């Protein structure tokens, strides 16, 4: 109902971070070449439809990408209002929009969701990753508070304690992309609940540079790629 | 349940003394606020008709025209400790359910009071509309313990800027 | 004016025809059907805010007979704190 | 010890069909100082007495004005008297207006019981904690309205309002046939009213600050006394 | 007493909207009994008529209501929330008949009432009316038709509704002849059989004989539903009277 | 284990009832007694009015309300409501002549009359109506007389009584009915109105009151709703007094 | 101004839309496969009297020519987001694009629709939870299931209802990626068999498919271009000559 | 000691059973809790003033000015400052300035402190009524044409009287018996101000000077003027000598 | 208001214990924010929270928010809060230009701020924001520094020099002690020093904690970087150890 608790601190706000804190487990790495994303899903189910083009990892516009810990119903509700916002500014200024922009844009929408009390929060965690001409590759996060925060590396949702401390010890700011790939593979197979980590209960994606000046490109990969960098990172569930 | 009959003793006349204070209006009020606390605490009746007596010399006459009762209630420290004590005594009890025959008989010393438009007189509105909002839950069954023009007597306690 | 015919006319349509509406129901009906079909609205307009979405509501399409038609002002449509501070008042 | 369940909101109504929170809004009349109406067959009047909070304290006004031929007196709450006085007087401008009369005094009773009645059917507010005396002249003769805020009024010939006003209100009961026949001679009329109003005054004395006196009959229209014009009334 | 979840249209534990269940109630609160039936080219509903007070006017106390020319309805329930639910169909009919230039079909009208009743299901602040809405018509499309619509706002077709605190009586009965006759129907070409088969079935499932003020009947035939007045009720009570 | 239903207006009891409209009928329960009496030609309406004080004005003070022109209505319980719900009706009645250039049937303004009242029943923003209505007259379809409550429902009748005084006044009606079957004329309508409601008063025996009584006879009055008055009216308490003192 | 419902109970949970689901549990199952060319939806009819004419409650229902729903939970509050959904799917894709919008464009604008009765004062959120079906040139046929919150998930096949958990075990039992409609459909039938509380037939069972185009039921001939409707609603002897295979 | 509650208590627009709104009575017993102010109205000037707490010596004064200008003839001081007392002096400042540009000249005494007091009945910014306390009280001074000096105690009903004297803040029973039984028609504003400074001796705990004692009055001649500590000061300084020369 | 204070035991009234008294506790948990006058510039200054192993410096916002060319705000509380304070502050001030052919004055951009904060406290259940700040700078066409404070409740108060969070007792007792109010530190560089030593008392480890925010005349605003504020540690701290070597026993 926002209203404080008397400590000066918002009961829904908790609720809502108590809910993502089983909303299933991804982490970013900013390379300094490109940005890895990856994130667990649990699949319980066998008929539901894998190979679905996405759950937990989406576009916002043709350079910026995120990962979602939390409801897939109120995650949805933001990232067509940041897609909106995108290609707003850049009809607008005839540019692309820049990551902070964008990042803060939805970390303000949230905050509202928290003063008023007819309306509950989103129970929403965002691991954004970009690219734009002003700062680089940059690695954001973004909670049900509003609160939003730079990064180098960083999990959310559920067993980010376990992901931060092996993040923290593997981390060097002078690795390439496919050393981050390596990386966000090995760390979720020493954060997994499940016995070990498989092509479908993983989503990854990456933003990489490729081989032309003017280029950033982000393949959000298809099964069957998140299958080969399975195979030669070591983790091959291989025959 | 820790004093004796003299320390008790000893806390009411400092109370009762603290309600002449020559000096100070707020020590006046304030010890009314603690013989009330001194007399809800009395187990046995022969205490307070003598601490009533006490209070209602002052009081309980007509000795006074509406013009000395007017101008007393502007100035004289007696009256108004006299008050304060005998508004302590009927505010030391709230809640007894069948009303004691001698607090209708004291809320018609103080009622006279209540009209005179001063610090003496104050007490008196103060006293009589805390008791009407602690028996506002018991009053149909109160209003029987009292006159038709008693009733009157307590009516037109609230001088409040916005009660016409 | 240099302002096409038709702009105001348009503009208020949604607004007029349910205004004549309203007063043909106090005519053959009486004040009583108005005044529960205000009500109602009132009760579906009132309790049905969301900053995030704008595109009308589904009790309200119900209510004001529009549940299978479609104008070209439906195929055709046209922060967060501002409607906040709007809906409370300031 | 005596709990009421039905007394929290002015829409709810009690088991045995009262609506208490009206019934509690009529008590709010007897927290204010006495006033006294009354009449004749071509005068109405009103005399009241004022209080105030301290000695150094300027005393509180009771009669108010809404036309030349209408206004009223108020022992309820003040700042909800402003509300009711207010529409009054938006309504006699409205009359003069819109219809070029002026709003006779049964019709401005007829405006006052609806306004109160929307707030005693209505969830979000309370009822009026305020009774009027309104007093009139018009077409059809002298006229006094006692308004009481559940909605509801009546004509009468006197009555009085306000905490201790049963003495007044039987003074004037046992002296009727005395105030109805006065007509000509407005000062008697003043009189009965002030002998009246002091048989509430227990052993209070009226002052020429303490009392205020309003009459409205025939030509002469609404106005009201204060100091010097009450000091030949004492 | 649970809170909110009995006093306003919100789902218990259980997912139960207390504010229906107890609309249900209250279409039982005038203890009347009423029927209908579909005969080849009309279909007619018979009701049960209550005047206890010598000082009532009985042509004043009818639950039979006429929607438009065509479609016709009963109403259980307080009479209130029938004279209500009444004249938003009757509007309702109007309204469709100007924008789409034909006859408000008995099929639309008693889903158009139902989606209303989805409403005051669904928004806290808005309660079930309590009443249940009997519609009959000679449909050029479904020819004679009956369509019963609830507080829940859950309507369907019908061969021979009906509605009353002794209903399954009623309804066991014309179960038990649809079963035997197994035509959806009652064959015959005129409504005055037809009436007269409706009110021997109300007299057989009710356990008493009527007067032709004791009783009502509604004649749906293609272009007119019309209410019957008491001598010709009484012209199907001697009909009756004359074979048995 | 609580009873919450009967706070609020917009709510169902367990047995499916809206008990502020039970408690709302216990406002009229309290009210004056008034009838309407139903004739060949016309309606007739009645009241005992209790007079609290010798100040209430006289003649000036009413308790029939003369609704359009055509029809009349006599209230009981408390005031204010029935005030709210005379004022509406006359609303009504003259948008109905304004528009349709013809005074509204009776059947219809009872119509008109009983949806405003049942809307007051539908939210919890509001309270129902605290008062039940007894409205008549004549129209071209000659007499009607209808009974309306704070539930919204209406029904016509032959003669219809509410208030205090109702079971007295209900019984005497009934007797009426019965050696009347037919009906009973203009004058004999006044003069029985009298009866029943000087009967009814046998209740209250210590609180003394006055009579008011109207016409809407189609012969006696042209069909207009006119006030009973003069000679008809002392014809009618000479009529009451010497068959209440039945020595 | 302590206004809302839906709020969060302190274990994270939303607790109204809970309750929710369980008056999805409690309604008549319905189910859905997909199969290499072509679809199935599928639901039992329950009377409330058998003088009811069950030819006039359709549970089955056209969204678009492509497109088909079925629901478990509360009939009235599936009658209304169906005529929604086709209001939508002519307002904001049709009559822009001239063609009618894929079953994922669909699905998340029913989806937005009961999102919004969640994070709502005033509204309780739905109580169906509802299984959309239907093709397009570039997904291919697909089937998704929504629920009271506004999630939707892509599904090979699924149940909801009172029998769902038994039918969802059948269904992976059963379920190959090599099925086809013909076989799906009998799949879809032996599922309802174990699932009906009343009689088995023709008139208890409602089942609709998405397969071929049907160039007769376009009603109107001339252009090709227009393939003619995928959705097709199996007719009643069809259903008692499949009951007749069974 | 022994507790005295009732049932009609905490009622928010509610009448007890003597009519008592208790929210609107409990916020009127407020004006013993703040700091001390005193108002004296006279023939010759309307001589405000309020004690100082004193400050930690990094908040600069301006920040706390408990007596204020609202115009050059009307001020305010205040027992206690508040978001809603700047508020109401800067509805006052926006109502003076409003009323002299659109009737061409100076503003009533009475008439501004209706506007504030209708502020107050309107809670800020549906029918006005005083159900609920808005703000702090007000001393309001000022000097016009028709109605001469005046003091208001404008209060949080919306409701006020004009005072010959007035004390507001924690000296309010000692000092308005010391006023009432002191105050003259005959007063000076020489002797108002001895007065004033005579009343807040007798309060302040303290020593009275020229840092924890300020003063004003309205004149109308010189306008309204909060005093130099110079001239308090000097003012004190003749307190004592006046006492001395007993 | 509170304590022991008690008229025949007690009960409460609409008053204290309240939505605004526990934003003004959030408001005590967020990180310190101090300012400083001087002469001719204003200082303000902030903790930081040690910044985590994979957090990412370059990208990190300044704590001390630009609202225009000439005007700063400082924060304890609510960062969100903070964020959504400083846009309609920001807007505020570009709009007053666009509308008055004026830049906003510092004393207007606190007024607004207080102002908006308190029409989330008056009524709506819409909760106050957990949000303190300091307001500093510049009006135009002038030389007089300005620093103002605004607090939960709308009320704000213009100080010499405040801090606000954490620990803020200790650092308003040492201003108290180091800032004399009639010689102001007489440059920027003693100014920036005073800020520095006020930090260094309250901070978690050091020069990664502070980061200060200087405001001149004619909108010479200027961050200093963490390699300045070293320089100004170090100096503060050799001063330590002269001052210990120092002791004469």
């Amino acid at each position: 109902t926002t209203i404080f608790s008397p400590e000066g601190r918002l009961y829904q706000v908790e609720y809502a971070l108590e809910s993502i804190s089983h909303a299933g487990t991804a982490i970013g790495i900013m390379a300094s070449d490109g940005i890895v994303l990856a994130a667990e899903r649990k699949v319980t189910s066998t008929l539901l439809e894998q190979d679905t083009s996405t759950e937990k990892l989406y576009k916002l516009n043709d350079k910026i990408a995120v990962a979602v810990a939390g409801l897939t119903a109120d995650a949805e509700i933001l990232i067509n209002t940041a897609r909106i916002h995108a290609q707003n500014y850049l009809k607008t200024y005839n540019e692309d929009i820049p990551v902070e922009i964008l990042v803060r844009r939805l970390s303000d929408i949230k905050q509202g969701y928290t003063q008023h009390g007819g309306l509950r929060p989103f129970g929403v965690s965002f691991i954004y990753a970009g690219y734009d001409d002003r700062y680089g590759y940059q690695l954001y996060t973004s909670n049900p508070s509003g609160n939003y925060t730079g990064w180098k590396a960083i999990s959310v949702g559920a067993n980010t304690s376990a992901a931060q401390t092996l993040l923290q010890m593997d981390y060097k700011d002078d690795m390439k992309v496919d050393d981050a790939i390596e990386l966000a593979l090995k760390t979720l197979s020493k954060t997994t609940d499940s016995s070990a980590l498989t092509y479908d209960r993983l989503e990854f994606a990456t933003i990489r540079k490729g081989a032309n000046d003017g280029e950033v490109y982000q393949k959000i990969f298809k099964p069957q790629e998140i299958k080969d960098i399975l195979v030669k990172t070591g983790i091959t569930k291989k025959d | 349940l820790q004093l004796t009959e003299e320390e008790k003793n000893k806390i009411l006349e400092f109370v009762v003394s603290n309600l002449y204070n020559e000096q100070f209006v707020e020590v006046r009020v304030r010890a009314a606020s603690i013989l009330s606390d001194i007399v809800h605490n009395w187990k046995e009746e022969q205490p307070l008709l003598s601490l009533i007596e006490r209070f209602a010399k002052g009081l309980d006459v007509n000795k006074y025209t509406s013009k000395e009762r007017q101008k007393l209630s502007k100035t004289d420290i007696k009256i108004h400790g006299n008050v304060l004590g005998l508004g302590a005594i009927i505010s030391a009890f709230p809640y007894v359910f069948p009303l004691p025959p001698w607090i209708p008989k004291q809320l018609s010393n103080l009622s006279s009071w209540a009209r005179t438009s001063g610090m003496t007189g104050q007490a008196a509105k103060n006293t009589i509309s805390e008791f009407k909002k602690v028996r506002a839950d018991t009053w149909k069954f109160d209003r029987a313990s009292f006159n038709t023009e008693e009733l009157e007597d307590l009516e037109g306690v609230l001088w409040r800027s916005y009660y016409a | 004016n240099d302002r096409h015919p038709l702009e105001s006319t348009l503009k208020n349509w949604e607004t007029t025809q349910r205004q004549r509406q309203m007063e043909q129901y106090r005519q053959i009906f009486g004040i009583a059907e108005p005044m529960k079909r205000t009500m109602e609205m009132e009760i579906v307009n009132r309790t049905d805010f969301n900053p995030l979405s704008t595109n009308g509501s589904i009790h309200r399409d119900i209510l004001l007979n529009k549940e299978c038609s479609i104008d070209w002002e439906d195929v055709y449509p046209g922060d967060v704190h501002s409607k906040i501070e709007k809906q409370l008042g300031i | 010890m005596f709990r009421n369940n039905y007394d929290g909101d002015t829409v709810t109504f009690s088991p045995t069909g009262r609506l208490f929170q009206v019934e509690y809004a009529l008590e709010a009349i007897k927290q204010g100082s006495v006033t006294v109406g009354l009449r004749s067959n071509t005068h109405a009047v009103l005399v009241a007495l004022k209080r105030n909070a301290d000695e150094l304290s300027s005393y509180q006004k009771k009669i108010i004005k809404c036309d030349e031929h209408m206004g009223l007196s108020l022992a309820g709450l003040a700042p909800d008297a402003r509300v009711l006085s207010n529409y009054l007087r938006q309504q006699c401008n409205y009359s003069s207006l819109v219809f070029n009369r002026k709003l006779a005094v049964e019709r401005a009773g007829h405006l006052l019981c609806d306004k109160a009645q929307k707030n005693t059917q209505s969830y979000g507010g309370r009822p009026y904690g305020v009774g009027l005396l309104i007093i009139g002249y018009d077409k059809s003769g002298a006229h006094l309205l006692e308004f009481q805020p559940s909605g509801n009024v009546t004509e009468l010939y006197g009555t009085a309002i306000g905490a201790r006003s049963q003495g007044a209100k039987t003074y004037l009961e046992r002296t009727l046939d005395t105030f109805i026949k006065i007509d000509g001679n407005p000062d008697e009329l003043i009189k009965a009213g002030v002998e009246a109003i002091s048989q509430s005054l227990r052993d209070e004395s009226l002052t020429v600050d303490n009392l205020s006196i309003a009459i409205v009959g025939k030509d002469t229209p609404f106005t009201i006394y204060d100091g010097e014009a009450v000091a030949k009334y004492i | 007493a649970a809170g909110y979840d009995r006093h306003i249209t919100i789902f218990s534990p259980e997912g139960r909207l207390y504010q229906v269940e107890y609309a249900f109630k209250a279409t039982n609160q005038t203890n009347i009994n009423s029927l209908a039936v579909r005969g080849k080219d009309c279909t007619v509903v018979i009701s049960q008529k209550k005047v206890p007070d010598k000082l009532l006017d009985p042509t004043t106390v009818s639950y039979i209501f006429c929607i438009s020319r065509t479609i016709g309805m009963v109403v259980n329930g307080p009479i209130p929330d029938a004279r209500n639910a009444a004249l938003r169909a009757k509007a309702e009919a109007a309204e469709f008949r100007y924008k789409y230039g034909y006859d408000m079909p008995c099929d639309v009208l008693a889903k158009r009432m139902a989606n209303l009743s989805q409403i005051y299901t669904q928004r806290a602040y808005m309660r079930p009316l309590g009443v249940i809405l009997t519609f009959v018509s000679v449909d050029e499309e479904l020819g004679p038709s009956i369509y019963k619509t609830d507080p829940a706002g859950y309507y369907v077709g019908y061969k021979a509704t009906a509605t009353g605190p002794k209903q399954q009586e009623i309804t066991t009965n014309l179960e038990n002849h649809f079963k035997k006759s197994k035509i959806d129907h009652i064959n015959e070409e005129s409504w005055e059989k037809v009436v007269e088969f409706a009110i021997t079935h109300m007299i057989d499932a009710l356990g008493t004989e009527f007067s032709k003020n004791d009783l009502e009947v509604g004649v749906a035939t293609k272009d007119k539903f019309f209410t019957l007045s008491a001598e010709n009720i009484e012209e199907r009570l001697v009909a009756i009277a004359e074979q048995d | 284990i609580g009873t919450g239903y009967d706070l609020s207006n917009s709510v169902f009891s367990p047995d499916g009832r809206n008990f502020q409209v039970e408690y709302a009928v216990k406002a009229v329960e309290n009210g004056t007694t008034s009838i309407g009496i139903k004739c060949n030609d016309g309606v007739v309406f009645a009241v005992e009015k209790l007079i609290t004080s010798k100040l209430l004005v006289p003649q000036k003070n009413v308790k029939i309300q003369v609704v359009d022109r055509h029809i009349g209505c006599v209230y009981s319980g408390l005031i204010p409501d029935g005030r709210h719900l005379v004022n509406r009706g006359r609303e009504e009645a003259a948008s109905f002549k304004k528009l349709y250039k013809t005074p509204i049937p009776i059947p219809a303004f009872a119509d008109r009359l009983g949806q405003y009242v049942q809307a007051h029943t539908l939210y919890n923003s509001v309270r129902p109506f605290g008062v039940s209505t007894i409205f008549g007259g004549v129209d071209k379809n000659g007499a009607h007389l209808y009974m309306l409550e704070p539930s919204g429902s209406y029904w016509g009748y032959k003669g219809a009584a509410t208030g205090k005084g109702r079971q007295s006044a209900k019984a005497e009606l009934e007797k009426l009915v019965d050696h009347h079957p037919e009906g009973l004329s203009a004058r004999e309508a006044v003069k029985q109105a009298a009866k029943i409601i000087y009967l009814a008063h046998e209740d209250n025996k210590e609180k003394d009151f006055e009579l008011e009584i109207s016409w809407c006879s189609l012969s006696e009055t042209n069909g207009l709703h006119k006030f009973v008055k003069g000679d008809l009216l002392q014809e009618a308490i000479d009529f009451a007094q010497k068959e209440i003192n039945g020595d | 101004y302590s206004f809302s419902l839906t709020t969060f109970s302190p274990s994270g949970k939303l607790g109204q839309i809970d309750y929710a689901l369980t008056a999805v549990k409690q309604g008549v199952t319905s189910l859905g496969i997909k199969a290499t060319n072509g679809v199935v939806i599928a639901t039992e009819k329950k009377s409330s009297s058998p003088l009811a004419m069950s030819e006039t409650l359709s549970k089955v229902s056209l969204l678009t020519p492509d497109i088909g729903a079925v629901y478990s939970g509360m009939g009235p509050d599936y009658r209304v987001l169906v005529d929604k959904s086709r209001k939508v799917a002519h307002t904001s894709y049709k009559r822009i694009y001239g063609e009618y919008p894929p079953t994922k464009l669909l699905v998340s604008e029913v989806a937005k629709i009961m999102q919004e009765a969640t994070q709502s004062g005033g509204v309780r959120p739905f109580g169906v939870s509802l299984l959309i079906a239907g093709h397009d040139e570039f997904n291919g046929f697909s089937l998704y299931q929504v629920d009271p919150s506004g999630s939707y998930f892509p599904w090979k096949a699924t149940a909801i209802g009172k029998g769902s958990v038994a039918a969802k075990t059948f269904l992976e039992k059963r379920w190959n990626d090599e099925l086809e409609l013909e076989d799906a459909i009998h799949i879809a039938l032996l599922t309802l068999k174990e699932s009906v509380e009343g009689e088995f037939n023709g008139d208890t069972i409602e089942l609709a498919i998405i397969g071929d185009e049907n160039p007769d039921l376009l009603g109107y001939t001339g252009i090709p271009t227009d393939k003619g409707p995928r959705f097709r609603k199996l007719t009643s002897q069809e259903i008692n000559d499949r009951l007749e295979a069974l | 000691m022994f507790l005295t509650r009732s049932e009609y208590d905490r009622g928010v627009s509610t009448f007890s059973p003597e009519g008592r709104l208790f929210q609107v009575e409990y916020s009127l017993e407020a004006i013993k809790l703040g700091s001390t102010a005193i108002g004296i109205a006279t023939k010759e000037g309307v001589v405000l003033g309020v004690e100082k707490r004193a400050t930690s010596p990094l908040l600069e004064s301006d920040s706390i000015e408990k007596i204020v200008e609202i115009d050059r003839h009307i001020g305010c001081a205040m027992s206690g400052l508040t978001a809603d007392a700047r508020s109401m002096i800067e509805h006052a400042r926006t109502a003076a300035v409003t009323h002299n540009l659109y009737y061409d000249e100076d503003i009533n005494v009475e008439s501004l402190t209706q506007s504030v007091c209708d502020l107050a009945l309107r809670f800020g910014e549906e029918e006005r009524l005083m159900s609920r306390p808005f703000g702090v009280a007000l001393l309001i001074a000022g000097h016009d044409a028709d109605d001469g000096y005046q003091l208001f105690h404008a209060e949080p009903s919306g409701t006020f009287y004009r005072y010959n004297a007035k004390a507001i803040g924690s000296g309010s029973e000692g000092a308005q018996a010391e006023l009432l039984n002191e105050w003259h028609s005959s007063l000076t504003l020489k002797e108002a101000e001895l007065l004033v400074l005579k009343i807040l001796k007798q309060v302040m705990e303290e020593k009275l000077d020229e840092n924890n004692a300020q003063l004003s009055c309205i004149t109308k001649q010189d306008g309204f003027k909060i005093y130099d500590n110079e001239k308090t000061a000097e003012l004190i300084k003749e307190l004592k000598e006046k006492e001395a020369a007993e | 208001m509170s304590g022991y204070d008690r008229a025949l035991s007690i009960f409460s009234p609409d008053g204290h214990i309240f939505q605004v008294e526990y934003a003004l506790e959030a408001v005590k948990r967020g990180t310190c924010a101090v300012g400083v006058k001087g002469k001719n510039c204003v200082v303000l200054g902030c903790e930081r929270r040690s910044t985590l192993k994979l957090q990412d410096t370059r990208i990190t916002p300044s704590k001390v928010s630009k609202i225009d060319s000439h005007v700063v705000l400082s924060f304890s509380g609510l960062n969100a809060d903070s964020r959504i304070l400083i846009e309609k502050a920001r807007v505020e001030a570009q709009s007053h230009r666009l509308t008055l052919e004026d830049p906003v004055t510092v004393e207007y951009l606190t007024r607004y701020v207080a102002g908006v904060q308190q029409r989330y406290t008056q009524s709506g259940g819409v909760r106050p924001f957990g949000v303190s700040t300091l307001i500093a700078g510049f009006d135009p066409r002038d030389d007089e520094p300005k620093l103002y404070q605004t607090e939960p409740s709308g009320i704000y108060s213009s100080w010499s020099a405040q801090t606000i969070g954490r620990n803020s007792k200790t650092v308003r007792e040492f201003l108290e002690k180091n800032y004399d109010r009639k010689e102001p530190p007489a440059t920027v560089e003693e100014c920036v020093k005073l800020t520095v030593r006020s930090l260094l008392e309250v901070v978690q480890t050091g020069a990664k904690n502070i980061e200060i925010t200087v405001v001149k005349p004619d909108s010479d605003i200027v961050a200093l970087s963490s390699e300045e504020i070293n320089q100004y540690v170090t100096q503060i701290e050799q001063e330590k150890q002269e001052q210990q070597e120092q002791d004469k026993k």
